[PDB]
């Protein structure tokens, strides 16, 4: 439809909107500099001018109208595109063999290239202002910066940071962060949008700034006179663009340039992580990326330095006497064998526990589940989704059934309302949040952000509701009951896809409107506006983090969210559905493959004879017909010494678990203590042998994130030292157990855990090349499911059951446990950081943790900021320094996981959990508040990123470019 | 070899010095784009003429 000429040759329109998409659809060479296919049309280098309806005007803004007349090799659309890239060039000296972008992406010099351009009408000019290289990770080079825009429009509506602006109003227009306060002091959280965007050199990582190539590690001093040289000897682009392609060749050889996906959490980013032999130069993210596409945080893009960390464990450590002795690798897996013979022909398997880590693959928690079944016979597993993603889990099975998400990220941004309760997903999935941000500034989108703090989504949300310390379930209740009493609620899907509505509406019969009012701590116009919303909304994307799903009834409140979406209606509709937030890079994957005690690999329960049946035949040996005991409940066994032998990996739960002085308890009294780690973490300092992790850039493997995209990663590095990747460190105590595992690369354990599962079934690393990626369930075919629900549920009637909860009560101590400490994490900062705090930059922007109190808190008991404080709980005692902010809100203080000496959080949580899943209430914490240190220094320096005041504006602003005098429009100009 | 490089850049970096090689980069450039298929006759030519000049004692 909409039939269009281009190039005088009749060519038909699609779904685009802009001339552009068809040029490049049409493999026309337009020059489009200022355009990303992720940003939009940005409209800010006027290189892309075509001739439509004869007028000259930007392809990358003009509409595809019916009917029009496009003309592209033109001597005036030439000239006219020559005339802006010739502005451009003025703003960017363009010295491309000695410049580290020039790895052959840089759209400049393809574009210049592509035009085949020799000279420049307007000479260079430097701008006055210098390079900013106050940010630890990426610094701005004004005199390269061709105001193009991309950088301020990925900050401002693709990443809605919003600390980027560009001050046209200037003589010299350049990018300013905030109101021009340098980089490092204003309010960029680091996530790299604008280094990813950036057509130039101008917004780039340090880590490439004098390490790309070769002659770029010349010294300025005695680099820019050979620049000043090469401009006064070269007359004509092409030679010397050509001697820069070479250059770049050049780079192709020292630069590995591998898909990976992030390590750090569950939105599951993937990115090539451009290398020089073991150092990280640049974490480039791809438009081809399923999760994030040129999406990133600060972590997955500058948090990389841990691999290359000197604190990094080169070699297994096995404990001797009272030291770490650092042994050979054959002599640890002999001892470690042996002890786990000796305890499991002693008091049998049922008295082993191994753990895997939710940040391992998909193979590594497979081969935990299997070291544990098929090789010793216990079923004793779990991993941080214990106290991360059990009740959610829990939820999702009690009503709908399939573990994950609903949907990919694209379905959230797709949704008309997003319902987060109980989630940070600034600070925690923060490229979720970009999302969710981006369809709120852009597609208008309006979101629902419940949660007891103030973080930036909260002051960014079309409605922020602070309710009770694990409340959510009232309030959210008392909202499906008006939802399904005033007709709003979708009748036809709960006829369709539902079962018990009545029972359901029974057991909401005790929930009112005033109840969840008096309950919450929240007015009664709030809630019944939020109603209105939710069932005036077409589609209902609702994410719940940690803040709902770790309480003692997290999994209630989980099931009543769900069901909650089931009376509202968005299951199986494109762009809505539930998303719990999965949290490690893996733990929806590791979920998916057995690390829970009760489930097997395929999301199966263990007590079934038919997947038992199918498990004894693949393995060869019997599965344990017992469930395997939960993580949180393990420490309790221990002191009633029911378990003596741990194997976990990747996972400091000496540090993470609820009431740490419990598991350090525990751990003085079990006796055999096996821990597979990259650095010498908490957990890894208690153990009997240590065992080398290797880090995910190292290894190879499928990571599942939390829309359910299982992503194939790569081998970025050799492992350091000679520490193995920690699927052929599982591999080999299972042989030295007597297993028989012959897995030559990670690709045999993905096949045969596809064959076993029936969610991954499709699942094939020939299926997961590049950036392809499979959302499971996938059936044998390799047709993947994008969407959950899509036609039926998988329950055997193929339609959900509505699960009647109620509030359970939160395990608050209650009397001198006044003031409620909140726990959670920093987006900077990884629980506590024995990643980021590696990377000198992170640490820079946040050095230690912080108490974060509320201002009227800081009245009646006289606090300040920066003061030494003591929390102390019938379970702890910490010392933390303390923060003046306005996020939270009376008693209720957060406390960041970003420690993990004494002023860890995780001392004053206590040993009470979910009753559905003994997932611990992390979230349920009170303490003292004793003042010991009147005046010190603050926690948070000024360059954190908390501390700047961010600009909203919707994109580059151009129109004060384009009211600036000196700016010509190209298309006129040539005229 | 930094230093090296910073010395030569340091006295290279005089506009004499770009302008020279700039120069001869463009001298290279015209006598391509001079025909000298024709000008191997006007060699032989001048050869001739320079033989009866010299001739002349
Ligand atoms: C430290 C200081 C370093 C300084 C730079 C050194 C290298 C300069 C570039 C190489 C010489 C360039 C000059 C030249 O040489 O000429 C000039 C003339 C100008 O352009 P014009 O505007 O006059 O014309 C445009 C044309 O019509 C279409 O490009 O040509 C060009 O630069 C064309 C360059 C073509 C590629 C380079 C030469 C290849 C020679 C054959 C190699 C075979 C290998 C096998
Ligand atoms: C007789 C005897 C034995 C004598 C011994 C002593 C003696 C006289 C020795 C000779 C000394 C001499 C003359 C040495 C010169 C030759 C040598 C050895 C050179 C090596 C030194 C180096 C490192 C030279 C630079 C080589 C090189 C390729 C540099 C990169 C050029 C740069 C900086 C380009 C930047 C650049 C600019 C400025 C553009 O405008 C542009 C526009 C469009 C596309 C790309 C570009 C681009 O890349
Ligand atoms: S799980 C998990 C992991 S794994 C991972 N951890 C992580 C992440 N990012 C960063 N930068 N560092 C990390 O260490 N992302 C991943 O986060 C996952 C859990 O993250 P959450 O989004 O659950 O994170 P926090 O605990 O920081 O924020 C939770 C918010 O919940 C609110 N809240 C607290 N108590 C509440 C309550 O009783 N009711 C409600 N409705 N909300 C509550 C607070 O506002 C916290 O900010
Ligand atoms: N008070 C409180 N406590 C909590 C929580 C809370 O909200 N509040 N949250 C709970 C939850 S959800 C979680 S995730 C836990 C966090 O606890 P875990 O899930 O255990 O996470 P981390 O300690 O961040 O990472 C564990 C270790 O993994 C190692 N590691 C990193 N990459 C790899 C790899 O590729 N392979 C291997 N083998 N190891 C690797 C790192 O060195 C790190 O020491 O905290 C839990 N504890
Ligand atoms: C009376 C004037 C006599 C002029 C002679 C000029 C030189 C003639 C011879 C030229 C030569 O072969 O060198
Ligand atoms: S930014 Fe691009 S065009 Fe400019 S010098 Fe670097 S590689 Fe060349
Ligand atoms: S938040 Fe920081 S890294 Fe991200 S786009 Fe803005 S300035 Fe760049
Ligand atoms: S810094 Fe930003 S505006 Fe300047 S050239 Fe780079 S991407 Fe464009
Ligand atoms: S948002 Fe999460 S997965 Fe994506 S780059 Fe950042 S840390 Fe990695
Ligand atoms: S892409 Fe349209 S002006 Fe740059
Ligand atoms: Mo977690
Ligand atoms: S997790």
């Amino acid at each position: 439809k909409k039939t269009i000429t281009i190039n005088g040759v009749e060519m038909e329109a699609s779904e685009e909107q802009t001339v552009l998409q068809l040029l490049n659809n049409s493999s026309i060479e337009v020059p489009q500099v200022c355009y990303h296919p992720s940003l939009g049309p940005i409209e800010t280098c006027d290189t892309c001018i075509v001739s439509i309806n004869g007028e000259l005007k930007r392809s990358c803004s003009a509409e595809l109208k019916d009917g029009d007349v496009i003309d592209t090799l033109s001597p005036d659309v030439k000239k006219a595109q020559v005339i802006g890239m010739d502005k451009i060039l003025y703003n960017h000296e363009l010295y491309c063999t000695v410049c580290d972008y020039n790895n052959g992406g840089c759209e400049i010099h393809n574009t210049v290239k592509e035009m085949k351009i020799n000279h420049q009408s307007i000479p260079f000019d430097h701008k006055p202002y210098h390079k900013d290289e106050s940010h630890p990770f990426y610094r701005y080079d004004p005199d390269q910066c061709i105001l193009c825009g991309r950088c301020v429009e990925a900050c401002q509506d693709v990443q809605v940071t919003e600390t980027l602006t560009i001050d046209w109003e200037r003589k010299r227009p350049r990018v300013i962060w905030d109101n021009d306060v340098p980089i490092n002091e204003s309010s960029c959280v680091s996530c790299g949008h604008c280094s990813t965007v950036c057509p130039c050199n101008a917004m780039m990582e340090k880590g490439m700034e004098g390490e790309a190539g070769y002659l770029t590690g010349i010294n300025n001093e005695t680099l820019r006179p050979m620049i000043e040289i090469t401009k006064g000897v070269e007359t004509g682009y092409g030679s010397i663009l050509a001697i820069s392609d070479m250059e770049s060749a050049m780079r192709d050889e020292r630069i590995k340039k591998t898909k990976t996906v992030c390590t750090y959490c569950g939105v599951g980013c993937s990115f090539d992580v451009w290398t020089k032999g073991r150092d990280i130069l640049k974490v480039e993210p791809q438009e081809e990326a399923p999760a994030n596409g040129i999406s990133t945080c600060v972590k997955g893009k500058f948090g990389w330095d841990f691999v290359n960390s000197e604190e990094r464990l080169t070699k297994p450590l096995i404990r001797e006497g009272d030291h770490f002795r650092e042994a050979e690798w054959e002599e640890a897996l002999l001892l470690i064998a042996s002890k786990f013979t000796e305890l499991k022909e002693a008091f049998g398997p049922d008295s082993l526990a191994f753990i895997t880590s939710s940040k391992c693959t998909n193979e590594e928690s497979y081969l935990m589940q299997k070291l544990a079944r098929g090789v010793i016979g216990t079923n004793n597993v779990d991993n941080c989704s214990r106290y991360c993603q059990s009740p959610a889990t829990a939820g999702l099975f009690r009503t709908v059934g399939y573990g994950g998400d609903s949907g990919s990220i694209t379905d959230i941004a797709q949704a008309d309302l997003v319902l987060i309760i109980g989630s940070n997903t600034s600070e925690s999935h923060p490229v979720l949040s970009t999302r969710i941000k981006r369809a709120h500034k852009l597609r208008g989108q309006k979101v629902i952000v419940a949660d007891i703090r103030k973080h930036e989504m909260a002051e960014r949300s079309d409605l922020f509701v602070q309710p009770r310390a694990g409340s959510d379930i009232v309030w959210l209740n008392a909202i499906a009951k008006y939802l399904i009493e005033n007709g709003k609620a979708d009748e036809r899907f709960l006829r369709e896809r539902v079962n018990g509505r009545d029972e359901y509406v029974k057991s909401l019969a005790p929930y009112t409107l005033e109840y969840a009012e008096e309950k919450t701590g929240i007015d009664q116009e709030t809630l019944i506006q939020m109603a209105e919303m939710i069932g005036q909304a077409d589609s209902v994307c609702a994410l719940w983090a940690m803040g709902v799903t770790q309480h003692i009834g997290g999994s209630d409140t989980s099931t009543a969210i769900s069901n909650l979406l089931l009376v509202t209606g968005n299951y199986g509709k494109p762009g809505a559905g539930s998303y719990p937030l999965r949290g490690h890079n893996n733990v929806q994957g590791a979920s998916d493959f057995g690390s829970m005690p009760d489930r097997l690999p395929g999301y199966e329960k263990v007590t079934d004879e038919q997947v038992r049946q199918k498990y004894e035949r693949v393995w060869g040996v019997p599965l344990p017909k017992e469930p395997g005991m939960t993580n949180h409940e393990m420490i309790e066994k221990i002191h009633s010494g029911q378990l003596k032998a741990m194997y976990v990996k990747g996972e400091e739960m000496g540090l993470v678990d609820s009431n740490i002085n419990h598991v350090h308890a525990a751990y003085e009294k079990l006796d055999f203590f096996v821990v597979q780690d990259i650095f010498l973490s908490r957990t890894a300092e208690f153990a009997d042998v240590v065992l080398p992790a290797s880090p995910s850039l190292e290894k190879e493997g499928t990571f599942t994130n939390t829309e359910r995209r299982i992503q194939r990663l790569y081998q970025v590095f050799e492992p350091l030292g000679e520490s193995k990747p920690d699927w052929q460190i599982i591999m080999e105590v299972a042989n030295k157990l007597g297993a028989g595992w012959l897995y030559e690369h990670p690709a045999d354990i993905m096949e045969e855990a596809a064959k076993l599962s029936p969610i991954y079934a499709g699942v094939t690393y020939e299926r997961l090349e590049g950036y392809n990626s499979l959302q499971w369930p996938v059936n044998a075919d390799g047709k993947d499911s994008p969407l959950l629900f899509t036609e039926r549920f998988p329950f055997p009637d193929g339609k959900a059951i509505l699960y009647p909860v109620q509030w359970t009560e939160p395990k608050e101590f209650g009397e001198e446990y006044d003031i409620h400490v909140n726990n959670g994490r920093l987006l900077e900062h990884f629980h506590e950081g024995n990643l980021t705090y590696k990377s000198k930059g992170i640490s820079e922007k946040t050095p230690e943790v912080f108490l974060e109190i509320s201002p009227e808190l800081a009245a009646e008991r006289g606090i300040q900021d920066g003061t030494l404080v003591r929390l102390t709980s019938p379970f702890g005692n910490v010392k933390v320094k303390c923060l003046i902010t306005d996020r939270v809100k009376g008693k209720e203080v957060y406390l960041p996981m970003n420690d993990s000496g004494e002023a860890a959080i995780n001392l004053l949580t206590g040993s009470h959990a979910d009753k559905d899943t003994d997932t611990p209430a992390y979230k349920e914490t009170s303490a003292k508040m004793e003042i010991l240190k009147h005046d010190g220094i603050s926690p948070l320096p000024k360059i954190n990123h908390r501390n700047g005041n961010p600009q909203p504006q919707i994109g580059v602003q151009v129109h004060k470019k384009w009211a600036r005098k000196d700016y010509i429009f190209p298309g006129d100009a040539v005229k | 070899g930094d230093k090296v490089l910073d010395i030569l850049v340091k006295k290279a970096d005089t506009e004499e010095t770009a302008n020279t090689l700039k120069n001869l980069l463009l001298l290279f450039g015209t006598l391509g784009m001079l025909d000298v298929k024709q000008l191997e006759p006007l060699i032989l030519k001048v050869n001739a003429g320079v033989a009866s000049a010299v001739e002349q004692k």
